[PDB]
């Protein structure tokens, strides 16, 4: 084991900077063509999906407020 | 599992113009899935890591940067990697980014991390990118194979006791560790709840303890929420993501919180640097900065 109740992190003072490629990273944005019905539609698939085909341990949330 | 074969088609794009895409075959793709999530679930939720070790924040599909950071802190398995989610959605080549990270994964298991973040999810990436580029170059099916696999990513990690990270952030709910390992996998991530937060909230430095949050999802977090929760665990740093900053890291409440966003020119959008924190095997972190130019 590694730790301890004293700080052990520190930060160095300097920084590497190097530079990004220069290319185009614009990307389409599919869900910007989505109407309401489409949002709708999506909605249940995704619950039909979700109630019958992908395996969990029907997890979910907890509260107490 | 032809995996040498596989890594060896992704990398072989390094010198070309971005956007050519690498079209591995649907059954590699799923080979990936299947090795990576067996790995994953034999593997706890709650990873302990020790550095030396790169971590990564948002890549967002922006494959050709992925290939450049790799290139910054050197490939696996020269650096030991943590990645803090967030593989797919807004970006062009989605499916290359998570296909080579699969890939590591299996071929270096101990020495390389994925963490989930709220966009490996089906509620998500169904809808901001991920379903439709499955859709375009291979079919649904394929969307649902990696869900499976993306249902069974750690939560968490802690590097070297000392340093706490996850996607997102804290939770109100989250007064002990053990609250993260008994979580069981697969999973679905609520949209409320302790897993809800830990890949969701934000730090907000003007909010005392918690406060509702603008993506009308989870909470934010006040300054002394992360040094409250620092002192009682005996911890140094919580690192995150999930928020773009300008200089692809952003310190929080002095320097016991930093988030890191690693996709430099975000979605082409944005005019923010990308960065990694490299933290060596004295618990010294620096910053790899990749700004536009
Ligand atoms: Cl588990
Ligand atoms: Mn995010
Ligand atoms: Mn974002």
């Amino acid at each position: 084991p590694l730790g301890s109740r004293k700080i052990l992190i520190r930060f160095s003072d300097y920084v590497e900077v190097a530079d990004a490629q220069d290319y185009d990273r614009r990307a389409d944005k599919p869900w910007t063509r989505l109407t309401a019905a489409d949002k709708a539609a999506i909605r249940k698939e995704l619950n039909e999906f979700k109630s019958t085909e992908m395996e969990v341990h029907e997890l979910s949330r907890h509260l107490t407020r | 599992l032809n995996l040498d074969s596989i890594i060896g088609r992704l990398l072989e794009v390094q010198g070309s113009r971005p956007g050519k895409n690498v079209q591995l075959t649907e059954n590699e793709i799923r080979g990936l899935c299947l090795k990576s999530r067996e790995i994953f679930l034999s593997q706890p939720i709650l990873l302990e890591l020790e550095a030396p070790l790169k971590i990564c924040g948002d890549i967002h599909g922006q494959y050709y940067d992925l290939l450049r950071l790799f290139e910054y802190g050197g490939f696996p398995p020269e650096s030991n990697y943590l990645f803090l989610g967030d593989y797919v959605d807004r970006g062009k080549q989605s499916l290359e980014t998570i296909c080579l990270l699969l890939a590591y994964k299996i071929k270096y298991p101990e020495n390389f991390f994925l963490l989930r973040g709220n966009h490996e999810c089906a509620s998500i990436n169904r809808i901001y990118g991920f379903y439709d580029e499955c859709k375009r170059r291979y079919n649904i099916k394929l969307w649902k194979t990696f869900t499976d696999c993306f249902n069974c990513l750690p939560i968490a990690a802690i590097v070297d006791e000392k340093i706490f990270c996850c996607h997102g952030g804290l939770s109100p709910d989250l007064q002990s560790m053990e609250q993260i390992r008994r979580i069981m996998r697969p999973t679905d991530v609520p949209d409320q709840g302790l897993l809800c937060d830990l890949l969701w909230s934000d730090p907000d430095k003007d909010v005392q303890g918690w406060g509702e949050n603008d993506r009308g999802v989870s909470f934010t977090f006040g300054a002394e929420v992360v040094a409250k929760f620092l002192h009682k665990h005996d911890l140094d740093l919580i690192c995150r993501a999930h928020q773009v900053v300008e200089d692809g890291y952003e310190f929080f409440a002095k320097r016991q919180l930093v988030t890191l966003f690693s996709a430099p020119n975000y979605c082409g959008e944005f005019d923010n640097a990308g960065a990694m924190m490299s933290v060596d095997e004295t618990l010294m972190c620096s910053f790899q900065i990749l700004k536009p130019a």
